[PDB]
RNA sequence: CGGGAAACCAGAGUAUGGUUGUGAAACUUAAAGGAAUUGACGGAAGGGCACCACC
RNA sequence: AGGAAUUCCCAGUAAGUGCGGGUCAUAAGCUUGCGUUGAUUAAGUCCCUGCCCUUUACACACCGCCCGU
């Protein structure tokens, strides 16, 4: 969704996302982002802006 | 008592005696 | 990736990473008392 | 009226662009004045056109308005007239959001709260301008807790965007009673930078001129770009000893956007300041204090 | 494009010798202005 | 009329840093124990107002 | 078809219905826009529960001293 994107494959549980909230992430293209909040529908996805 | 500070103040009061037209033209000369 | 690593492995890993932004401040009694001390000082001096 | 409003906006924007030029022209004028008063060299920059600035010095007087300020143009009637504040919510408000909006009416003297039904945002601003509403407040909620606040100055004034962090309302606390409703004293603390002065001005002009003997105090304290809102009433039991009783809501503010236009002008208004969280050094930087 | 870029390098160097050569002459002019201060009031 | 250097004799501004310029607590929130023709309160009445009250 | 208590609400308002966006903050079973249909009662008093003030511009007319420590 424009800036906001849904990411899977980095983690495998909701406990994992809670440990790494606010971590700096980036793409191969060089766009920098932030981990915001975990998602429930798959096991280890999260929301990132 | 500073002479340099007093010297300017004495000058300005005197020039107003000349007149406002003469006040101006003398002021241009100083600048 | 997540597939290679076992489940819940990173919980004990103690990795190092960086945070993007500052965390929100936590309110406690001590912060309340210092803030009230500031308010009382302005009241005495009429520093409105 | 619509033509008049458009004309006043172009006049305001025209003056804002030339504000910096007049300040530099004013600054050069004072340097020449010091050189004349104390006999010294005219500065080499001021050596040419010195006569023209000297001619201007004679023409300057207390009668002129002086250098213009875009802040003064926005808050023209800040001191002379009492502000008129209107509070509204997002469409289909929650139960607790309506309860929060009821309390904000009590905090601001003379404020009014109106129901938001199927009103278009642009239509709301048009009605506020017609009836002389000075400031408009819009509050957002998430899962029954207030999360965002927008403050807009109606006569093409600045629009400030806030996010609420730790909201505790009077309705949660039992058996408090009734509020004082007197004109309050304002305490501003922690704002030292230029932007902090800009933000504190917007919050202060929401309130009217109080009385000297008023016992109502509202405090805005800045700490690491977080503004704490506190409301208190004090009693002087004896000299030098004062008691404080907390009344009213308690919440935190974090500014992230200031725009020149009104909230109906999202697609056109310029941004005076914005928070950039993806900056490489954004984590270790603060903006409301020096 | 490179020719214009090549040209701009010399005026950057040229202005450097311009200010240094003018610098020695500037001090002599400044000393003359001192005498005008004492006679500024007289005329 | 002769020479005058290709002659003759033998300067201010900012900015950024430095350097300097016999006890009031171990004791005390009773104005270290005040000021006052100037100070500190109480009651009653009147004028308003509220989806913090009524109907 | 949701007791006792308790909260909110005056006109395109209460309530119902759909269709979008995710906009450098917040927001995922959630957040915010936009349109559609559209009501009952009320336009006045200080009786309860409280709040803000007062009791020292001489047209006509009206009116003719708040109290106590
Ligand atoms: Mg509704
Ligand atoms: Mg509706
Ligand atoms: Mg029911
Ligand atoms: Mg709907």
């Amino acid at each position: 969704f424009k800036n906001t994107s849904f990411i899977k494959g980095m983690f495998n549980s909701a406990l994992e996302v809670a440990k790494f909230e606010g971590a700096v992430i980036r793409t191969v293209s060089g766009i920098r982002g932030q981990i915001k909040k975990a998602l429930r529908a798959p096991e280890g996805a999260f929301r990132a802006s | 008592f500073n002479l340099e500070k007093a010297r300017l103040e004495v000058h300005r009061f005197g020039i107003t005696g000349y007149g406002k037209g003469k006040e101006r033209i003398l002021e241009q000369e100083r600048a | 990736t997540a597939q290679k690593r076992p489940e819940n492995s990173l919980l004990e890993e103690t990795l190092h990473f960086d945070h993007a932004v500052r965390m929100a401040p936590v309110i406690t009694e001590e912060t309340t008392l210092q803030l009230e001390d500031i308010i009382k000082q302005r009241i005495r001096d009429q520093a409105w | 009226m619509l033509r008049r409003e458009a004309r006043l906006r172009r006049e305001y924007l025209y003056r804002k662009a030339r504000e910096e030029a007049q300040r530099s022209a004013q600054e050069r004028k004072e340097r020449l004045r010091r050189a004349l008063e104390e006999n010294r060299l005219i500065p080499t920059e001021l050596r040419r056109e010195a006569l023209a600035l000297q001619g201007s010095l004679e023409f300057d007087d207390a009668g002129g308005e002086g250098v213009t300020s875009h802040v003064d143009d926005e808050y023209r009637w800040a001191g002379v007239e009492d502000p008129k504040v209107m509070i509204t919510t997002s469409r289909d408000p929650s139960s607790r959001l309506k309860m929060f909006a009821k309390e904000l009416k009590l905090v601001f003297p003379g404020a009014q709260r109106m129901n938001r039904g199927r009103h278009e945002v642009g239509a709301l601003v048009r009605a506020c301008k017609a009836n002389g509403v000075t400031d408009l407040l819009v509050v957002h909620e998430h899962r029954g807790t207030p999360v965002g606040l927008i403050v807009s100055h109606l006569p093409f004034g600045p629009t400030a965007y806030f996010t609420l962090c730790n909201v505790v309302m009077r309705h949660d606390i039992p058996d408090l009673g009734t509020m004082s409703e007197a004109k309050p004293h304002l305490i501003t603390h922690g704002f030292s930078s230029r932007l902090g002065k800009r933000v504190s001005d917007i919050l202060r002009y929401l309130f009217p001129v109080p009385k000297d003997d008023s016992h109502r105090v509202i405090t805005f304290a800045n700490q690491d770009d977080y503004i704490s809102f506190r409301h208190h009433v004090y009693k002087k039991t004896d000299h030098r000893n004062v008691e404080l009783t907390e009344v009213g809501p308690r919440f935190e503010l974090k500014l992230y956007m200031i725009r020149l236009g009104t909230l109906e002008q999202e697609a056109t208004a310029d941004v005076e300041w914005r928070w950039h969280p993806y900056t490489n050094t954004a984590r270790k930087r603060v903006f409301l204090s020096t | 494009k490179e020719h214009f870029r090549a040209k701009q390098k010399e005026e950057e160097e040229k202005l450097k010798r311009q200010k240094d050569l003018r610098k020695k002459l500037f001090r002599i002019q400044g000393q003359k202005e001192r005498r005008n201060q004492k006679s500024s009031l007289k005329g």
